[PDB]
């Protein structure tokens, strides 16, 4: 694995003095801060997103995304999406993003809770899933998403412990083709019910 | 040299005794393209095994 700084962010100096995240663009009501990005806050009817400024061209890759979804309800909304897509996702009704993309979304759907892998070829408006309660966990939840030899695997650290390497299997998609070049991204949304959707770090690795 | 070891440690925020490009970004408003040029140069010159991390010996050459 080679760590790829230009497709990554993390604390404790995550945001620059002008409020930007180096190498990433943010939109909607995403709020970057020194130790995390609040991609959508626990207010009604929010959308926000953060996307890499440039495309990555990695044949094989792995991302480790550390996040929290926190709210007062036993039920919350809407959730968070981790993306690899040919184009930067404009705003829309899909966890803060547009409903047509070319690539793959890993959706943490609160309103369940379920984690679902959705592929798209840039011409449509669920390939595998698992049930995990990723809300209101005592330690950060982590998703490790690996694309290697045409197989997409999602592993989840459910945040019940402070062991950052305690990943368990969620889902896998075999024989998957995705864009050769694309942006990495995160989006989140809320509705009438609303959680804080916080991403502490997004760490991208090229695999060889 | 002790100043230099201090520079390395003070920028190793995750405490893995390695610097990556994000940590290096803090160790220098400079544009992101100029930042990228500088970080890429450091990694090219220092990162022997091309894993995106440099240790202290590699940093100090
Ligand atoms: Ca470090
Ligand atoms: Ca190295
Ligand atoms: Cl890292």
């Amino acid at each position: 694995r080679r760590f790829e700084y230009k497709y990554s962010f993390k604390g404790p100096h995550l945001v620059q003095s002008d409020g930007t995240v180096p190498f990433w663009a943010h939109a909607g009501n995403a709020i970057p801060s020194s130790d995390q990005i609040r991609v959508a806050p626990s207010l009604k009817s929010q959308r926000g997103s953060v996307w890499t400024k440039t495309k990555a061209a990695f044949e094989n890759w792995e991302v480790e995304v550390t996040f929290r979804v926190t709210g007062r309800g036993r039920i919350g909304a809407d959730g968070l999406a981790i993306w690899y897509a040919e184009n930067q996702g404009l705003e829309g009704p899909v966890f803060g993003s547009a409903d047509l993309w070319n690539g793959v979304g890993i959706f943490f759907d609160s309103f369940n809770p379920a984690i679902v892998i959705i592929g798209n070829n840039g011409q449509i408006h669920a390939l595998a899933s698992c049930q995990r309660d990723f809300r209101n966990k005592p330690y950060p939840v982590r998703a490790k998403i690996t694309y290697y030899q045409n197989t997409l695997t999602v592993m989840i650290n459910n945040g019940f412990t402070p062991d950052k390497n305690d990943y368990e299997f969620c889902a896998k998609v075999e024989n998957m083709i995705i864009p050769a070049q694309g942006h990495f991204g995160i989006s989140a949304a809320t509705g009438g019910l609303a959680d804080d959707h916080d991403v502490l770090s997004f760490l991208t690795f090229q695999l060889t | 040299q002790e100043l230099q070891l201090h520079y390395f440690k003070m920028h190793d925020y995750d405490g893995n005794n390695l610097l990556d490009g994000l940590e290096l970004s803090t160790a220098i408003l400079m544009s992101e393209d100029e930042l990228i040029n500088i970080i890429d140069g450091v990694l090219r010159d220092d990162d022997k095994n091309n894993d995106g991390y440099i240790d202290y010996a590699e940093f100090a050459k």
